[PDB]
């Protein structure tokens, strides 16, 4: 298919109080790879994300008129932006291309600035937005992603135990995965501060 | 006060197709003159300064291998008319693999000569005398900002043109030759200009039906001003 | 109080005056006509006479009353070229709001779409404002009969009694002297209350062939236009 | 002064005088009448010979819009038979579309609205013209309606335009049309244009006649040669 | 037709852009209105007098809602009013569809204004003549914006417009501190209002619209009187 | 997919399920399915799910433009005519199928749009993928002028026909009761299927996932 | 049609043309911002007009845009026609960055929005800008700039300059004290209190009649910081306790 | 769409808007160029900055391509528009016809961008004029100027701006046949020239020479120095 010209995948999960993302950093063209550090995730501000999995054109390409519109829109008001309206964006970016469609499905995680709390939503490449309060999956390697967060997921987790579960989650659902893997890295942020690690995965 | 550039005169000619005609009262004068053997076809050139390179001006230009042109009056604005006139003997020649007479390359320019307005902005201030040998014999022509084209036999046309068509009806017959008709209009621009005639103030340009449009240079010009 | 081409297009006068609007007010006067509407308790009247003064032209051809809906008729005052061509622009807008909303239109919601294209007339510096007036009637449920008035500046408001055009100033002083004593308003009374409005401002006291009264009532909201006939009816039983 | 040269400029007392210095260009034309018989509609034209050197049938001032409508012009005549192709294309597109003959309140409504519109800018003049409409249905009878440079109609049992407009329907109301035919209403137009245009500032005329009915079947055409002789045989009895 | 596509509205020899002083004049000739923010809401005032008895007060409204939450008053002419009220209403519809979220009211000021300067540069048109009051509790702190036909906007506390502004502002400035409460506000925009108007001030003869964090209302004429009674 | 709705003697009732599966599998198991148009007017939505939402918006906040407007009360035909004229512009190309009710002045009305244009005035509808399984519900036990609490108990019954006989459906029930004077929307009427409780302990601790490369940036 | 017209495009018989000059006589009154860089840093001193005791004072600033990540102007003039153009040059600075991928120089940012405001003097029978307006500015081809655009549409790079209503008294001043490349960001700040010190003509020195903002590059930050009216006062008693020493000792 | 006649002819027949646009070409600084016959030479006068200011966003004197140089009088705002669009046909130029630019197209497409702006609706005529030196192929230096009505036209040395003709007087008393002998010696034919000008005491002079294998080359006020004391002292030996 048209999604699986590249692969990805990307997982976000919520915590006690912090939300974690995660990705994949193989860039390739449907057997071959090419290098192993695409970047996927973008930051949107502080304390704020977003992942982009699908076509890599049109992950390059959204993520740069996305950040087009909201420079615009962060200069014309004072203020960051919440959680909530940044999903209201990228879906009216997406609707207007509804019969041009950009071959991607965004994943926005953080938490929403004045009361720090977390959000998670994921949108298809037409922009129907779907907010969750345990995780949400986008990529290639989909259902088994479903089968490790239905079965690993609590409610309340400290990011500790947040870390240690959607790394898990992600290390067993690729490595089943034909056209995603040659490693993972995985955001996880909080009010106080913000951690990247990069995990020890299979390069096979 | 202001009236529009569209208005007729109580009289009932317009104005400013008037006033162009007098704007080509101020350029330099040129003399063609049509004799069956050949056109030629003269010009000054005002030299204003020591300094000035005396070949980066011209005002003969050809249009085609057999076609020349000389131009009077403002001279940036001419320069819109020749390359109008270039691409439509192109197009005759791209169509009907042929080469466009000289009667009609005229008319195609003043169709463009009086097309200004408000809508799709003022008349073209220059005058034309068109030179050049088609099927029916050498001719010559000369249109005016008015858009208005009548074949001449000797037209003087310049600041000094009614002083020079005087001296010119008095010259032409009907039988002259292309050696003295080159001959003859040199003693009229020797009449008339400023400085003294010599191998730069003028230039010269004649169109024969065997050759083609061919023009002076400053070696093979100054025997006949030698022997004038 | 003049500064630039102030007088001759629509632009500010130094005093904040624009001259070109209130130059067209009393261009409803030309016309030497005056209408008076009223409105009942349960119906809306409009009164207007009519001059015709040959016998070679078509009595039946100089109505100054128009029906723009079904439910909603209209006076006209002012120069008679530019009144029907604003009556043109009243049936069109009608039919598009039932076309884009699938019910009739309020009467007042018509007059805002009329006041709102009048208003760009004198807001652009190149058209003519169209020097006439507008007056409507209409049964607007739950809010029983409404009169509404607009001028070529694009004002309107709603009134519960009305006049315009020559006499007009002369005809407001004699209604609200009628209106504040608070007499409840029948059918015949409201009829009878705008006949003699016109019939004392104008000193005429008329014979049936030079008047024309448009009613709405809430028994039968059709915009209907009376007979000769039935207005000799309410003429006769004027005069007691 | 200033407050004339736009169409775009009220007044200071509120009217537009290049609609009234307009009108004035309609007074140099000639005289054309109009009356409507019993069942028809008969117009009529006096035309100046202004030269010998013209045709007989040259530069009708009398034109024929569709089958069934006439048009009869008085004014600036490049002027007219531009308003005449505009007429004549719009009954067209009224067929095309509505798939039966336009009646007469919607054609000169249609007409007046097109000669309204140059009355509001700057762009554009006033129409020179004044001109009449006339037809016959055997659903609706006789239409007579006359359209001024201004945009106004109206309908008219018999009408007048030109130099002598009062001094030619000061005779029309002598008639008795509502009763007559149109065969003898032919004898009757020409004597009343007979009596205007004193020989001292004219030295000769021609009669044009028109003609419209079921006599004609509903078309409009021109009058046959020998009713019209028979009205010029009936023109020198005026002199008694 | 077409346009003219010129501007009308030059500078003048000594600097001053002559039709926004002249469209000044014209607000100035408006009438009186008075808006006051204090500490959890936002008072919009005006004054409505008909011309005769014959008029019905009840059927057009100078206090208008642009949004849940913002309201609009005015100071200048009638019908140059309604334009840029239709024109602002779709303004906050075009936030909303973007980002499914109420505009907020530094930025509706931000949208109307630039309305107002692109119509006082473009050809063929005279500037508008009204100036603006624009209100709303947006995140908790109120907010008081107020526009001029020239195409700025201002931040106030309280101010006033329309006929003796002048004589209006020294008396807010004697009178206006910063705490007090909503009702407390509705009772002095009264009072500033009763230094120009006739003599009878009734229930119908003035209109008053507050905000809360409730939302933007408009005071109906019932309450309209009791405000009206124990005052002065 | 299961949308229905009926009319009873006063008002209106809404129901819908809250499942979204992309392909066969089930991606979202809280989305609603019930909107806002005015606060007397509700829709519900099914077919492509990004179209009926940004359909649902527009015609929402042209009607907030309206009644603004207006001054006045929106009506259920104003909607119903937006909404089949612009569906009808678009050529089908616009996958929405909906569920229009609301309680205007004229009292409840009940409509059905089918994303060419083709709209109907009804008693009771039903739209989805487990549209046939409610209408059998229906069919079998309507009865006019009913009271809301038989009107709340039908169209629930009639959602959970579509559950558990539709692959494409089946969670919580939503329901909406619009009236002359009230409105009770509510999502969670029923929970008719829950989760299964876990039995193994599954539970990580620290230290058990080999780290390449950390950072630590802090914020304030 | 065209009796109602008038012409703002043509020259004048003299040569020069006359509606610019209107507009930038218009520039000399009505505000007063003042620039000044000679090491890390570069400052816009902005003199505040409605001082009315009726205000909310919020919008972060009142005379000073941030334009992009990494650079902001101070503008004068005619306020309403200053928000067309600030949110105009702000999306050129975005155009540059969706294309390239990198942040836009200082100089070419001010050459763009040039062309755009030259155009108007030129052709379409258009009222000009009346509006001048400062640039500071950081980048990695040249360090901390400092522009300074005219309603004409021609620009210039400086050290100091001020557009205020006594600008001309400024700019005699900044030329008499002064040093190329060693006024750090504390003298610079010292300097700068002084000069509209003079210009303003009330006295004493409000702190709420001064707008303070500074450029200080850390180091993927560039800090735009607009700095507080608590730290104002305290600058302006500086100079005014160093200001009683140095008369009394002469 | 404004559309409005601007330039109409008049009773006597000129144009008043051209030639009042070149008045505002005698008001501005004073260009003066030269051409030797390896070498070229020119340079503005009347620097006239404020001395304590930045310098190098100033320039007058900039590079259509690597063969062309080009300098300027008139005001500079409607200039580096007309640089800006030269900069473009200059390089689309090579994307067609294989050659890098000669001078005596640049020079047609910079009159022929005036002479049609002279000639539209609503547009005022540009305020400039300039000088484009350069070295074609083959090795032939020339110049020429532009007149705001689009009249190119050669020269061997040429000055424009205000004090032109006093200039222009001086420089055909001047240019002699042994003056282009040697590149400096053609270098202080300029400095005695623009010292013969509006003040140029060295220090608002800025020459810029090519020797038709170069780029633009600069000489810093070193040289400028070093000329006018060598010049001068020259005057000072003979006088």
């Amino acid at each position: 298919s048209i999604m699986s010209y590249n692969g990805g995948a990307v997982m976000a999960m919520k915590g006690k109080n912090c939300v974690a993302i995660a990705a994949d950093r193989r860039f390739g063209i449907q057997a071959q790879m090419v290098t192993t550090d695409f970047q996927k995730i973008f930051p949107m501000g502080d304390r704020l994300y977003i992942g982009l999995a699908g076509l890599a054109t049109d992950v390059q390409t959204v993520a740069q008129r996305l950040k087009f519109r909201l420079n615009l829109y962060e200069l014309k008001e004072g203020r960051q932006i919440k959680p909530y309206t940044l999903m209201s964006m990228v879906a009216n970016l997406l609707y207007e291309k509804r019969f041009g469609p950009y071959y991607t499905e965004p994943v926005i995680a953080g938490l929403d600035p004045k009361t720090f709390k977390p959000f998670i939503c994921s949108l298809d490449l037409i922009g129907c937005p779907m907010v969750t309060d345990d995780f949400v999956v986008s990529g290639t390697c989909a259902e088994q992603m479903y089968g490790m967060c239905e079965s690993l997921w609590e409610p309340n987790m400290d990011p500790d135990h947040l870390f240690e579960t959607i790394s898990q989650a992600m290390l067993n659902a690729v490595d089943r995965d034909a056209v995603s893997g040659m490693g993972v890295i995985v955001h996880i942020i909080e009010k106080d501060k913000i951690t990247t690690r990069t995990l020890k995965a299979r390069m096979d | 006060y202001d009236r529009g550039v569209n208005t007729f005169s109580p009289e009932g000619r317009l104005f400013q197709v008037e006033y162009a005609i007098e704007a080509i009262k101020l350029g330099s004068t040129a003399i063609g003159i049509q004799t069956s053997e050949g056109v030629c076809l003269a010009v000054e050139k005002r030299i204003t300064s020591p300094l000035m390179e005396p070949s980066s001006i011209e005002k003969i230009v050809e249009i085609d291998a057999h076609i020349g042109c000389a131009m009077s009056g403002l001279i940036a604005d001419a320069k819109t008319l020749i390359d109008k006139a270039r691409v439509e003997t192109q197009n005759h020649w791209f169509t009907y693999n042929e080469t466009m007479t000289v009667e009609s390359v005229t008319q195609a320019v003043s169709n463009l000569a009086l097309q200004f307005g408000e809508e799709d902005s003022r008349p073209f201030g220059v005058a034309l005398l068109f030179g050049g040998v088609d099927e029916k014999g050498p001719q010559l022509f000369h249109m005016d900002p008015s858009g208005t084209f009548v074949q001449c036999d000797a037209r003087a046309i310049g600041s000094a043109s009614e002083g020079a068509q005087s001296s010119l009806q008095e010259v032409y017959h009907k039988s002259m030759t292309l050696k003295e008709a080159i001959k003859s209009s040199l003693i009229i621009l020797k009449q008339v200009m400023e400085e003294k005639l010599n191998a730069t103030n003028i230039e010269l340009a004649t169109v024969q039906p065997g050759q083609n449009f061919h023009m002076f240079t400053k070696e093979e010009l100054e025997e006949v001003i030698k022997d004038i | 109080s003049s500064a630039g081409f102030d007088r001759h297009i629509t632009i500010f006068s130094p005093e904040g005056r624009l001259y070109q609007v209130e130059y067209a007010f009393k261009a409803i006067n030309q016309g030497g006509l005056t209408s008076v509407a009223v409105r009942g308790k349960d119906c809306a009247v409009i009164v207007t006479q009519k001059k015709v003064p040959d016998k070679l032209l078509d009595s039946s051809t100089v109505t100054h009353l128009f029906k723009i809906t079904e439910n909603i008729g209209c006076v006209m005052t002012g120069m008679t070229a530019d009144s029907r061509s604003q009556v043109q622009r009243a049936r069109y807008e009608a039919a598009n709001w039932k076309y884009k909303y699938g019910y009739e239109i309020p009467v007042d919601m018509l007059c805002k779409r009329i006041a709102d294209i009048s208003q760009v007339y004198t807001q652009n510096a190149e058209m003519r404002p169209l020097g006439c007036c507008m007056i409507l009637i209409g049964i607007d449920e739950e809010q029983g009969p409404q009169v509404y008035k607009c001028d070529p500046a694009g004002y309107y408001c709603g009134f519960k009694a009305t006049a315009a055009g020559v006499k007009q100033t002369e005809s407001t002083s004699f209604l609200e002297k009628k209106v504040k004593k608070k007499f409840d308003w029948t059918f015949e009374q409201t009829v009878e209350t705008a006949i003699t409005c016109l019939s004392t401002v104008l000193s005429i006291d008329f014979k049936p062939s030079e008047i024309e009264v448009g009613v709405v009532t809430v028994e039968n909201p059709k915009f209907r236009i009376l007979t000769e006939a039935e207005i000799d009816a309410h003429l006769v039983a004027l005069a007691e | 002064t200033g407050y004339d040269l736009s169409a775009s400029t009220f007044s200071p007392d509120g009217r537009v005088f290049q609609v009234e210095y307009a009108m004035k260009a309609v007074e140099n034309s000639s005289t054309a009448i109009g009356i409507r018989c019993k069942d028809g509609v008969v117009f009529g034209v006096e035309k100046l010979v202004l030269s010998k050197l013209y045709e007989e049938g040259s530069n009708k001032r009398l034109f024929n819009v569709d089958r069934h409508v006439g048009m009869a012009v008085a004014g600036l005549l490049a002027d007219a038979r531009s308003l005449a192709d505009i007429a004549r294309e719009e009954a067209s597109n009224f067929r095309s579309n509505f798939g039966y003959n336009i009646p007469l309140k919607h054609l000169a409504d249609r007409v007046a609205m097109y000669v309204h519109a140059y009355t509001l800018y700057s762009a554009v003049r006033p129409f020179g013209c004044s001109f009449m409409l006339g037809s016959y249905s055997v659903n609706d009878g006789a239409q007579l309606y006359m359209i001024d440079p201004s945009g106004v109609s109206y309908g008219y049992w018999g009408c007048a335009i030109g130099k002598a407009r009062q001094a030619a329907k000061t005779e029309i109301e002598k008639l008795q049309m509502k009763e007559m035919t149109c065969r003898d209403i032919v004898k009757e137009v020409a004597k009343i244009i007979y009596i205007v245009h004193d020989e001292v500032k004219d030295k000769a005329f021609e009669l044009e006649l028109s003609w419209v009915g079921e006599l004609t079947n509903g078309r409009h055409e021109i009058v046959p040669k020998d009713i019209r002789e028979e009205a010029e045989k009936y023109a020198k009895e005026s002199l008694k | 037709e077409r346009g003219y596509s010129f501007s009308l509205t030059t500078f003048s020899p000594s600097g001053k852009l002559v039709q926004i002083e002249y469209a000044l004049a014209a607000v100035a000739g408006g009438a009186p209105s008075v808006g006051i923010k204090a500490a959890n809401g936002v008072v919009l005032a005006t004054e409505k007098k008909q011309k005769s008895i014959l008029y019905d007060e009840r059927s057009v409204h100078k206090v208008e809602p642009i949004t849940k939450h913002i309201g609009l008053v005015y100071s200048g002419m009638g019908p140059d009013y309604r334009v840029l009220v239709h024109r602002a209403r779709k303004l906050a519809q075009q936030y909303y569809l973007v980002y499914q979220e109420p505009i907020p009211t530094a930025q509706l000021v931000q949208r109307v204004a630039s309305v107002m300067q692109e119509y006082t540069q473009s050809g063929g048109v005279r500037p508008f003549g009204v100036s603006l009051l624009i209100c709303g509790w947006n995140e908790g702190r109120p907010y008081l914006f107020q526009s001029d036909p020239s195409g700025a906007y201002f931040a106030w506390k309280a101010t006033a417009m329309g006929k003796n502004y002048v004589n209006g502002k020294t008396f807010l400035e004697k009178r206006y501190n910063e705490d007090l409460e909503l009702e407390d506000a509705i009772h002095t925009a009264i009072l500033t209002l009763k230094e120009s108007f006739e003599g009878q001030m009734t229930e119908d003869n003035i209109e008053v619209g507050i905000c809360n964090e409730a939302g933007f209302r408009r005071l109906t004429p019932t309450e309209v009187k009791d405000y009206l009674a124990a005052i002065a | 997919t299961t949308i229905a709705g009926v009319v009873y003697k006063d008002g209106i009732v809404l129901g819908a399920d809250t499942r979204a599966t992309e392909g066969m599998v089930v991606a979202d198991k809280n989305c609603s399915k019930i909107h806002f148009i005015s606060p007397n007017i509700y829709c519900c939505g099914a077919g492509t799910a990004a179209d009926t939402d940004m359909t649902t918006q527009l015609i929402s906040s042209n009607l907030e433009l309206h009644s603004l407007s207006t001054g006045r009360l929106p009506r259920v035909v104003t909607a119903n005519r937006m909404l089949k004229q612009m569906l009808f512009r678009y050529q089908g190309y616009i996958g929405a199928a909906l569920v229009l009710g609301g309680v205007d002045v004229t009292g409840p009305h009940l409509y059905s749009i089918y994303p060419h244009g083709s709209t109907d005035k009804l008693p009771y509808v039903t739209m989805g993928s487990g549209s046939l399984a409610a209408m059998a519900v229906f069919e079998d036990k309507f009865r006019p002028d009913m009271e809301e609490e038989e009107a709340k108990n039908l169209v629930s019954e009639a959602i959970a026909a579509g559950i558990f006989n539709d692959l494409g459906s089946g969670s919580n029930i939503d329901l909406c009761v619009i009236s002359k004077n009230k409105l009770d929307f509510l999502r969670p009427y029923t929970v008719p299927n829950k989760k299964g409780t876990r039995l193994g302990r599954y539970r990580c601790e620290k230290g058990t996932t080999a780290v390449l490369t950390e950072k630590i940036t802090p914020l304030e | 049609s065209r009796r109602y017209d008038s012409r703002t495009t043509i020259f004048s018989p003299e040569g020069r043309l006359y509606q610019v000059e209107y507009a930038m006589e218009a520039i000399g009154h009505a505000g007063t911002c003042l620039g000044i860089l000679a090491n890390d840093g570069v400052l816009l001193a902005a003199e505040r007009r409605n001082i009315h005791k009726l205000l909310d004072e919020v919008f972060f600033s009142e005379k000073i845009y941030k334009l992009n990540e990494d650079m902001a102007c101070s503008v004068a003039g005619i306020t309403s026609d200053a928000n067309v153009l600030t949110n105009e040059l702000r999306l050129i600075a975005q155009r540059y960055l969706l294309q390239y991928q990198e942040p836009i120089p200082c100089e070419q940012l001010v050459t763009a929005l040039c062309d755009i405001k030259q155009a108007y003097t030129q052709f379409g029978g258009k009222r000009p800008f009346g509006v001048s307006l400062l640039y500071i500015g950081w980048d990695k081809h040249y360090g901390f700039q400092l522009y300074q655009s005219d309603p004409s549409g021609n620009y210039g790079g400086w050290k100091a300059t001020c557009i205020g209503n006594n600008s001309a008294a400024a700019v005699s001043m900044l030329k008499q004290d002064y040093k190329e490349g060693e006024m750090t960001l504390k003298s610079a700040l010292a300097l700068a209190i002084k000069v509209l010190n003079k210009t303003m003509d009330v006295s004493k020195l409000s702190a709420e009649k001064v707008e303070i903002a500074t450029l200080t590059r850390e180091n993927g930050k560039t800090v735009i910081r607009v700095l507080k009216q608590k730290e104002v006062e305290q600058l302006i008693k500086k100079h005014e306790e160093e200001e009683a020493k140095a008369e009394r000792e002469k | 769409s404004y559309d409005r006649a601007i330039t109409v002819f008049s009773p006597d027949g000129h144009l008043f808007q051209v030639e009042y646009a070149q008045e505002a070409v005698k008001k501005g600084s004073t260009a003066v160029g030269v051409r030797g016959r390896d070498i070229v030479v020119l340079g503005v006068e009347k620097k006239s900055v404020a001395k304590l200011q930045d310098e190098r966003t100033v320039r007058k004197i900039c590079a259509l391509d690597d063969n062309v140089c080009m300098a300027f009088a008139g005001l500079t705002a409607d200039a580096r528009i007309v640089i800006n669009r030269a900069r473009v046909e200059c390089q689309s130029h090579r994307l067609t016809v294989e050659d890098p630019v000669t001078v005596e197209y640049i020079t047609r497409y910079i009159a022929s961008l005036k002479q049609r702006y002279t000639q539209s609706n609503g547009r005022r005529p540009f305020g400039i004029s300039a000088l484009i030196v350069g070295f074609d192929f083959d090795g032939t230096p020339r110049l020429y100027q532009t007149d705001p009505s689009g009249t190119y036209h050669a020269w061997k040395a040429n000055a424009i701006g205000r004090g032109a003709k006093s200039v222009r007087e001086f420089l055909e008393k001047n240019y002699t046949d042994e003056a282009i002998e040697t590149d400096d010696l053609t270098i202080k034919l300029v400095i005695k020239a623009l010292l013969e000008v509006v003040q140029s005491g060295g220090k608002n002079i800025e020459l810029a020479v090519m020797r038709r294998d170069q780029s633009l080359k600069i000489l810093n006020p070193e040289e400028i120095e070093k000329y006018v004391a060598e010049i001068e002292k020259e005057k000072e030996e003979n006088e």
